[PDB]
């Protein structure tokens, strides 16, 4: 049908730990070639692997490996040793002389590693330029569920992860804002 | 015996008065299976043989994606050659292609080719080695160069060595019935005196498949040239050949002479002579 | 690297505008490619090209042309922009069959209006006692408020000097109001410090938001302030206290 | 079957 | 380029028996460029509904067409094939001669 499946819209895989991103395609075709794309937070399309339909040998590049079953018409890329730089959109895709074809894309987070975690929700004042004081939930380990606010005003972040290089410490956290009703950084977060 | 897969492609600028007119044409052996023309009504892939309508529609929607990339691709070269050899805008040129690939009896691999021609004299073609070009001019030279560095040659050799031959063999299989068939000649002779002194004997070849045939003529059972002609094979228009050769002689002489016909399609060769 | 440019990065426009999104590329390259890279970031082919006079139609483009009558360009023009027109539009160039080459994208948003963009309000707010006192170390929290187009560049700056170690913000603005067309965005990041380093008074602290918003081509009469492409910063200086 | 791949410009 | 002048043969699909339906051939080949005019004609008269093969050609680059169409041949009907093409200083006409 000239298709390239993707089922998968996300996926999470720890920090160092290896992930596989499944990929099948459909074509009338034998002769064609295959390629993965990353798309990181840039949104820069970058190649990560071409792989000819008539070569046997499967295409590796560093960490970056595709299984190519020709007769399954699958595609996977397996990303070993994964790391936080490995965050992005990954596309599979499917070209011929005509043009590439896309599929649909997986997001892959990377949790990092987080060395001794201490949950908790801070309230931050506003040093006077402003409007609105914030609140900080920090310090949680990467498989926290952050959700995401409803109360018209409250507005809660996703969760980000920050890397204080020198100290070689890395921390995640998330905010939480709303000036209007009420609010305490004490629940909005720790208690959704 | 042996068995080829043929594509032909023409374009043909007419500037000002629309896109070039494209057509191509899909042989197996001395059998048209498929077809595309430009100013057809469908802009599809249209087949020309029974045995290729049991494909489905996603074969049909495939050729017909993959011809339109051959289309626009000649579309881009008419202006480019244009270009190479400082030519006009004004009037046609012609872009020909021909690929394909030959198999023997038992259907195994023998040759691929490609070749290109640009207003019908050879621009470039791939080499029996299926990883070189020959460039006939110093313009060709820039589309080896372009071509080498893009690796065509390493992307149509996997063609010739490997889609071709396996769709070539699915091709012989389906339509066994019409493809793997010979029909021998159906010969006759003809008499028409040129006046009282000589004659014209006419050794006809009719109804033949394939088009490979060799007529010849022998007087006193000797080989025979020096007043003969012989006709470009032609299609008949059902699917089979056509050919004769003919000699001039003086009458009261015609029994020295005789036609000799080979074809495929007989266990032994005819010898013919005037009844 | 790779030789291949689109302009502008970012673009707001009204609805019903004529705009083109130019692609260079000095590679040699005989095949170009446009993609419309939609919210759900599904890449949908535009129009493509073999070569010089080439324009092959891919999908719904409502309505774009494109001209290719040298190598190098390929400039995609929206006659009539619409609101959902507004995507991230991606050109490529190709040699053969092989890989394609993607520019860097043009982010585009058709706007209802223009009365619509805002610049971003841009606070700090400071680290608290409490995490000073139980981790040691001190997070200020950034947070850029009220923007539309959702089309902004977030840096900090330490003493003078744009740091990136101890930083990380949020992947992508949200929404002030989730149910609106045109909804203003909101923005936060995070820059994380040492206890000891916060508490020097010597030591200043600004995040920095680029904003890119209307052209200096447009025309502009609300009495606020034409809200073109500009930076809006908040400040801080460490403390002891 | 068409060729698929290699259809370059010249 | 080249330009080469077409040869042409016309001749019947069946032997020809008069008054049995046939079909009426105009071959042209070994031409180039491929633009080429070609006319069956009954007792001089054009023949309004004639078909044509799709344009294809030999080693050489050169082309060849099968025009064609029904046709009854008869004892005192003449026909015969008109070709122009680029090389011709004057239009090509060939007879059909049953025999041929």
């Amino acid at each position: 049908a000239q298709t390239v499946t993707q089922s998968q819209p996300e996926m999470s895989v720890q920090e160092a730990e290896t992930v596989t991103l499944s990929c099948t395609y459909d074509t009338s075709e034998s002769d064609y070639y295959l390629f993965w794309y990353k798309q990181p937070p840039s949104r820069q399309m970058i190649l990560v692997i071409r792989q000819e339909a008539y070569k046997q040998q499967n295409a590796t590049e560093n960490r970056f490996s595709v299984n190519f079953q020709k007769a399954a018409k699958s595609f996977s890329l397996k990303i070993s040793d994964s790391q936080l730089g490995d965050a992005a959109m990954y596309f599979c895709a499917y070209g011929e002389d005509d043009k590439i074809i896309f599929g649909k894309g997986t997001r892959l987070h990377i949790l990092p590693n987080i060395q001794n975690p201490d949950p908790a929700v801070y309230q931050l004042r506003d040093s006077k330029s402003s409007d609105k004081s914030v609140c900080l939930f920090t310090d949680f380990d990467s498989q926290t569920n952050v959700s995401q606010s409803k109360d018209s005003d409250v507005y809660i972040t996703d969760k980000c992860v920050l890397d204080m290089r020198s100290m070689d410490f890395k921390s995640n956290s998330a905010v939480a804002w709303s000036n209007k009703s009420d609010f305490a950084c004490a629940n909005a977060f720790n208690n959704s | 015996g042996s068995h080829s897969m043929r594509y032909f492609f023409t374009s043909v600028s007419r500037p000002g008065r629309g896109e070039p007119r494209f057509i191509a044409v899909g042989y197996v052996d001395d059998t048209q299976f498929v077809r595309f023309d430009s100013d057809a009504a469908s802009q599809r892939m249209e087949p020309r043989a029974p045995w290729i309508e049991q494909e489905g529609p996603e074969y049909w929607d495939g050729e017909t994606r993959k011809v339109k990339a051959h289309s626009q691709t000649h579309r881009v070269d008419l202006g480019t050659l244009r270009g190479y050899y400082n030519q006009s805008e004004a009037g046609s040129h012609t872009v020909q292609r021909m690929y394909g690939c030959d198999v023997g009896s038992d259907w195994r691999f023998l040759r691929g080719y490609h070749q290109y021609a640009y207003d019908g004299k050879d621009y470039i073609a791939l080499k029996e080695d299926l990883r070189s070009w020959t460039a006939a001019d110093m313009a060709a030279q820039t589309t080896k160069h372009k071509w080498e560095a893009a690796h065509v040659a390493e992307q149509l050799r996997a063609y010739l060595e490997g889609t071709c031959v396996e769709w070539l063999r699915r091709y012989l299989e389906n339509g066994k019935e019409t493809l793997q068939r010979t029909d021998a000649p159906k010969t006759h002779m003809t008499h028409h005196a040129v006046s009282d002194h000589e004659a014209t004997l006419r050794c006809w070849a009719l109804s033949f498949y394939p088009a490979e045939i060799t007529l010849t003529w022998q007087r006193d059972g000797e080989d025979q040239t020096q007043d003969t002609e012989l006709v470009e094979t032609r299609p008949a228009g059902d699917g089979t050949f056509q050919k004769w050769a003919a000699v001039v002689v003086p009458s009261g002489q015609e029994q020295r002479y005789t036609c000799h016909v080979q074809h495929e399609g007989l266990p032994k060769p005819l010898t013919l002579r005037w009844e | 690297a790779a030789d291949i440019y689109q302009t502008p990065r970012y673009l707001v426009i009204g609805t019903g505008k004529k705009i083109t999104l130019e692609c260079s590329q000095t590679m040699g390259h005989d095949k170009m490619y446009w993609y419309q890279q939609d919210p759900g970031m599904e890449l949908h082919l535009i129009h493509y090209s073999y070569g010089v006079n080439s324009t092959e139609k891919g999908d719904l483009s409502s309505e774009s042309t494109v001209s290719r009558i040298r190598t190098e360009h390929f400039p995609l023009t929206l006659e009539s922009a619409r609101p959902s027109h507004t995507s991230q539009y991606l050109c490529a160039s190709r040699r053969g069959p092989y890989e394609q080459y993607f520019g860097p994208g043009t982010r585009l948003t058709v706007t209802e209006d223009l009365k619509n963009v805002f610049p971003p309000e841009v606070a700090v707010f400071e680290p608290s006692e409490a995490e000073i006192s139980h981790t040691q170390k001190a997070t200020l929290v950034c947070l850029a408020t009220g923007f539309y187009p959702d089309h902004v560049e977030l840096s900090w700056w330490v003493n003078g000097k744009e740091v990136h170690s101890g930083v990380c913000t949020d992947p992508q603005p949200l929404k002030e109001q989730p149910a609106l067309n045109d909804s203003r965005y909101a923005l936060s990041s995070r820059l994380r410090v040492s206890a000891t380093f916060w508490q020097d008074p010597r030591n200043h602290f600004r995040c920095q938001v680029q904003f890119y918003g209307l052209s200096e081509n447009d025309e502009w009469t609300q009495d606020r302030a034409k809200p073109v492409t500009q930076i809006v910063s908040a400040e801080a200086w460490g403390r002891a206290d | 079957k068409l060729v698929a791949l290699g259809i370059n410009a010249v | 380029g080249i330009q080469r002048t077409p040869k042409i043969q016309v001749y019947s699909r069946h032997p020809a028996e008069n008054g049995k339906s046939n079909f009426l051939n105009c071959y042209v080949s070994g031409f180039h460029p491929s633009e080429i005019e070609v006319d069956l004609l009954k007792n001089g008269e054009r023949i309004e509904k004639v078909e044509h093969s799709d344009l294809s050609f030999s080693e050489d680059w050169s082309f060849y067409l099968l025009y064609y169409t029904e046709f009854t041949p008869t004892e005192k009907d003449e026909y015969a094939c008109r070709v122009n093409h680029v090389t011709l200083s004057q239009p090509k006409i060939v007879k059909w001669d049953r025999d041929m």
